[PDB]
């Protein structure tokens, strides 16, 4: 996994990177607003990419909890902000994240640690979706799990097909997520 | 063990077809070609062939099961079969 | 008592399965290994065994018991078995 | 349970230990907006988890009728006020409740009532949800229960992952709600 | 039944009452504004509780049309205002009505008609919903009835528990609209 | 009167067991302990007893009757029953 | 397909039909508002039906990423734009595109331009829905597709009927998405 | 103006040249969907621009009225569907119209009729909005006129800039409705 | 300003009077779900007043640019977190602030990074509201300057009066904000 | 201005710093997904800065009319998509322009395209809002004009300050939108 | 091979019946009056005809075929046949 030290050592390498586009692309690198962006783009994508610098154990604080109750558990609305490995602009949106437990409850906020770890790399919408579902469903070896991720890929909607107002949904359902019929219509109408 | 429990999802013409559990017979699961898993989502193991449910009655009837019941539940067609 | 009523939910691979009501008898529930409880939500008690009903199907078959019919309903599978 | 002459007797202590907070976090306890504070906030405390003044006998106030009505009733948008177990923050929403009764049926105000005396002490959203449910289900013992909670966590909005938009929703579902699918379909419904 | 001559004769009774409620309550029973406060407090009480005076026989007003119609007929945000029984403050929402007919149809306002009946007196939610499910019921003999009330209690808002957002909602499904799924899914959304 | 249909509401461990329409045979609905009832929603009577399904098929075993036939129909498990 | 040789040689035939149409209907095609008219409304008229130079596996380019996600993948509310064969006055709205990879996974953007192929062409709604689904269908053979797509007819607002209000609403179902209650009502939950 | 004989002797020409299109564009005119295309265009674009047959005079059917009424009259959303004169493309949205009246009050489905006039008709929108207020303005001589016309043109959503969310609003302010800030405050208070 | 030695230093006297919070309530706290929490709360509430470690010139990173760009820059929905002085208990809502620059201008981040400093501190909402406006006025000396505060505070809704649906909103306008009533219009309407 | 020459001599070169960031950030730029990555980059980043290759005078047309229409010219919710200098991430939202003519009217889409000759280049939200405006003033010399453009910026939501729900608005009034109280109320009500 | 799927949606009355997948006896499909296809959405071939379920199991008794079981399955109706 990425390291400080790494980030450290690359950061010069990003910013040389970054002036060079901003030269290629007929700008002036040395105007007032220019000046400084070369060290901000580069630490700007050093944030954006903080994640391959996680692990999952380490994001799960011990924060593993023996509540026995028999109930859907449901984080809905976080928002989520990732990277479009294909042409490296954003693709935000929210996930909602839904799970019946066995004998584990995981801490609510773990939940969204679980998206930051995955989220803050270069992604596919849908390998995203399917790393936040591995990890809750390993971490916690539930009955079901679903996981549902909205995004405006900015690849869509500010360039190439440019379909302003379309949004992409992917949406993992696992274990009674998956076989039940009540399970998923109760998730699905929970996250609404 | 006289009692077999095999299903399918719907489009019976199609497998994967769930031919076991952990504690099925593995020379059985062996004969149908059967693998072993825990498919992603689940808690416990399963053997499963590629062949749909009509091929495996068929290889189920030359080991001596006849099928007693066959019912729908969801989305699962299920049979069960005795060894007489 | 000739008829035996016993039920899983979807995924027949795995257990609980339920052998019996409160009126079930107390030696064939025994012989299985049964235990019987009032689950929260219900108002009555059952008897239930942590096999899946394959097990619980050929322990049946050595006690006299053979399947009549099979049958799903919602998402619970159930045997009827008669001596 | 707690008693009021406990809150008497243990409020100049909490006082005592507000004051030693100003104190600890940099700011002048003799200020003044700040002098009143150390028995305001000890106040407000005891009043956030008089739940542990309550018991479930005691609330219901013998309000359970005989009336066999063969129909599904919901009290929805009860607005819940917890505090969070873990943070010392609170946790707000709503909590939807629907049950079927057999042969008695409870007084309204009574499950309101139900979850003020779980909400108001020092908490887990899950925790709450079944308690609630496990209420209900022994003071009536009917048909079936259903408790949905829909809360904001002030410690994963204010701090922690800061997933401001985030709300964690828990579901409980019992007897007839948990089996008939006609029955989770309709109580989740009318609870929009 | 009530009749209006009832009415005359009690109104003098029910003047006097409110009139010491005035003075029981610390106010002045002569000042400007409370001078006809008795009168109009009991006749509004009266007009609150006519429903006494009603016959579901007179109210149906023969508009029963032997018709082989094959559909769902709702009559859906009917109006309801009616009266607690425990506390004597109004319950206000609305009702939702939904009938599969067999051989006989119900002309459309005697489904408002019959929430008249039973609304304008001192009533439990839970009583009202059932009575109007089974005046259509036993009128029409159909193939299922659907009726849904929702209501906010001014004893629960007012006072008592002050959850000021709460609603009540009871639902009666009969004949086709419990046993079928899709009849029922069909009522519900509907309704929305 | 060779055919019978009984039935129960999902929780087959718990009653009422349905046992029978308007013409069912009286005799055999007094010798399980029926009792009739129009129950409200419905434009007919029925025949029902407090007794689980296990119960009323033992003692319909007792009047000649065997199970033909076992189906779960939305939330109700039926059995369809012959003197035999 | 058609191409770009074609259309520089029937563009001077589309704008002396425009200036034809013009004279035909009393105006003046030399008043200084319609002078470029002829060639505006035939380079509009060319754009409309830009989809007939269009081939889907072009269209496609090579964006088929052979991934195993077991996932339900949906594009919405991509802005559709067509021409109504009948009329040639436009019929605009939206696509809400759903499918279930089995080895492929296709480029979220292609979607959209799977759309753009055929609705860019002088249509009926209900084929450009069908060549929708069957290019997808083809293209990744997948588990099952859904395709929605909602529109105004501007035939049927703007003269005809003239119901101002109105939308056609096409809806094709195919694999697991017609066969799975689940999967369909997940699909169509998720694109609203 | 326009006639109808003038309609029927051009309806073969116009036909003809959408003929001419649809073999322009590499569409096969000979099948079953474009077999009575060029009439049904024809028929269509005449409809469109029907404007051109009426007089403002035969429009308002003596329907000016002396009656002092020194209110605001209002009569909003008035469904507009016009033609662009520069791409032949429809642009559609409504109309808000308000007036003060000095001495002449004109009958509200006239205000409607005087949008069709011009609507109907190759537009541009600035001189469509002008258009309607000088009509109220000649006929009833009023203390002011306010005339709001909100539309979506096709020719910037379905091709150009591509703005798909994109409205244009022109407003006409006259007399009073110019001058008085209370006046013209109030106007585009109550047409929203 | 409160160092991170003060935090360090001051940490166990925090979680040591949170310790002793749990004992004056019935509270164990060695149960499972309360050892943590005596430092979990301790370092929550050095987080909710880490604006006493921070000073205004470290908020104004060199990020003043002299521009001239005469237009109202406004930065509204701005996620504002506070903690009442009066009981500690949160006050949550959104900043909207709006200046009209004379030669200088901030950085669009710096405006919510001021709300920060005194956002996370013991307030009293009115105080927030001036800080951020005198911050604002000193660092820029601009043509004027609006700074809205809505919040809803808990101790008015979890506790004392319980209006549960109450909000504060507190309103600063200087400069030609207040002189001006087109630009206190704009400024209100440009943040709605 | 920057031409279709410069674009293909230095994409290499753009390719070949966006290959040197894929390496410095700790990916394989080797792996399937990355491998046209560099390419897709320099291609996106050249489309989003492709406002320097415009000209005003070629953006305009000639489509600047001289009419006399005395009224406001409103086109609003034109979506924008800018590259924020700063950090090189988007800073996405909708303008609404609007002017009163003196002599001459502009082209519709013509107030888009001014929006993107400024838009697709690194910007300043600043800058960009009053560029439209002068656009607009130095082409028509209009009585007045107001230029509203609202953004969410992608560095004050993905990073940073990361208050995600923080939008800002700039808002250029000059002329008549500036002086007159009327005009700007006007303006303001018709853009929401 | 003894074993046999058959199905139809519901509507019993009415066809089409599916009555084999690609593995299928063909000379049994020809009898049957059977043509091949793969419907838009299925990866897969099945064997169909245009009669109702009934008229299949006339055709098939006829063939040695007896019904073990019949089962619904979502709106599916689905018979084993077992060649005896
Ligand atoms: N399933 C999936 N797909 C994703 C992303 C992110 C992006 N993509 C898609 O990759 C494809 C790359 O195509 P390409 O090589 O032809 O490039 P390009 O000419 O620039 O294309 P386009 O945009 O059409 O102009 C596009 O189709 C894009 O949408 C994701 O999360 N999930
Ligand atoms: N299931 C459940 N979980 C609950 C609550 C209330 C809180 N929690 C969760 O307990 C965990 C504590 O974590 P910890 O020791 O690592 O603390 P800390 O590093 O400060 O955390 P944070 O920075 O915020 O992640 C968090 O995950 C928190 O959200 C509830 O109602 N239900
Ligand atoms: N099922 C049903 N219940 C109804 C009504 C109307 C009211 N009620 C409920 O009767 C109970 C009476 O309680 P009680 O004797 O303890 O009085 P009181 O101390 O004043 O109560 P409270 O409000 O807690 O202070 C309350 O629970 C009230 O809600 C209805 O329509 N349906
Ligand atoms: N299924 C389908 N139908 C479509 C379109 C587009 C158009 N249409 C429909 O074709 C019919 C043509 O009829 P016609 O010859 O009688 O014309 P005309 O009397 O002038 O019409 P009108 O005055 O409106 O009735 C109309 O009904 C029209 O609506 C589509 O996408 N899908
Ligand atoms: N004032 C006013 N303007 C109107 C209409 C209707 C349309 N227009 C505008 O006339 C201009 C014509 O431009 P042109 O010759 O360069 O065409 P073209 O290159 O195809 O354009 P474009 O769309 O940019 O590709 C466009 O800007 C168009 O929008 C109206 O009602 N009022
Ligand atoms: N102007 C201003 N006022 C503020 C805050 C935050 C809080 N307050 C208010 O201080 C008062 C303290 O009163 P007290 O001593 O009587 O307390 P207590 O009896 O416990 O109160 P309560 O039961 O709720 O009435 C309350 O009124 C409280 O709301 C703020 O931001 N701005
Ligand atoms: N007036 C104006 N300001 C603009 C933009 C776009 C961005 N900005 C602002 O420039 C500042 C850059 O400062 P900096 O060197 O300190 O960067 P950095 O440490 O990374 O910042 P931050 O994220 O706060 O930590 C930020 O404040 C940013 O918001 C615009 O359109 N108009
Ligand atoms: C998943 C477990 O086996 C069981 O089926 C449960 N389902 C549910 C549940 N709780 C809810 N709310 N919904 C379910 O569908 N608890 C347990
Ligand atoms: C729960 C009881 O056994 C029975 O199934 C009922 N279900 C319902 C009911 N009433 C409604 N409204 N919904 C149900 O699902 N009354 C009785
Ligand atoms: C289609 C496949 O056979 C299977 O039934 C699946 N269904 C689904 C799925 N994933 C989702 N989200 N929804 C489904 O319905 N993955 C696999
Ligand atoms: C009221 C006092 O005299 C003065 O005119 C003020 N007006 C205002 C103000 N603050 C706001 N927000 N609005 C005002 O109108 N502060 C002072
Ligand atoms: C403040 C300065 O003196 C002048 O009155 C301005 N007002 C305004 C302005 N710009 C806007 N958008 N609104 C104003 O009210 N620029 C300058
Ligand atoms: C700008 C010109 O001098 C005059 O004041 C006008 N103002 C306006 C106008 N039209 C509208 N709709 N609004 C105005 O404020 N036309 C002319
Ligand atoms: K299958
Ligand atoms: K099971
Ligand atoms: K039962
Ligand atoms: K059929
Ligand atoms: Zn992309
Ligand atoms: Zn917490
Ligand atoms: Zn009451
Ligand atoms: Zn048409
Ligand atoms: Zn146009
Ligand atoms: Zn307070
Ligand atoms: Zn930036």
């Amino acid at each position: 996994p990425r390291s400080e030290e790494d980030n450290e050592l690359n950061l010069p390498n990003l910013a040389a990177a970054y002036s060079s586009i901003l030269s290629s692309l007929g700008e002036n690198p040395q105007r007032q607003g220019l000046l400084k962006t070369p060290w901000r783009a580069a630490s700007a994508m050093q944030f954006f990419t903080k994640g391959y610098q996680e692990t999952i154990s380490d994001v799960l604080n011990d924060a593993i909890f023996d509540e026995d109750h028999d109930e859907m558990v449901i984080v809905k609305d976080i928002d989520m902000f990732s990277m479009c490995e294909h042409h490296l602009v954003p693709f935000v949106g929210k996930v909602h994240i839904g799970y019946l437990p066995n004998k584990q409850v995981l801490g609510l906020s773990k939940l969204a640690r679980i998206v930051e770890i995955y989220s803050r790399r270069l992604q596919v919408q849908e390998r995203l979706t399917k790393q936040i579902a591995v990890a809750i469903t390993e971490a916690l070896r539930p009955a079901g799990v679903g996981v549902v991720v909205e995004a405006t890929h900015m690849c869509m909607v500010m360039r190439g097909v440019q379909k302003m107002n379309s949004k992409t949904v992917t949406s993992t359902m696992l274990g009674v997520f998956r076989e039940d019929p009540k399970t998923r219509e109760e998730f699905l109408t929970l996250i609404r | 063990m006289p009692y077999l429990l095999i299903s399918t999802q719907i489009r019976m013409e199609v497998g994967p077809t769930m031919v076991g559990d952990e504690q099925s017979d593995p020379e059985l699961m062996q004969h149908l070609g059967a693998s072993k898993r825990r498919a992603l989502g689940n808690n416990f193991y399963e053997y499963y062939v590629d062949d749909p449910p009509r091929i495996v009655l068929d290889k189920l009837e030359r080991r001596g099961f006849r099928v007693l019941s066959m019912t729908g539940v969801g989305q699962t067609l299920v049979w069960c079969l005795h060894k007489e």
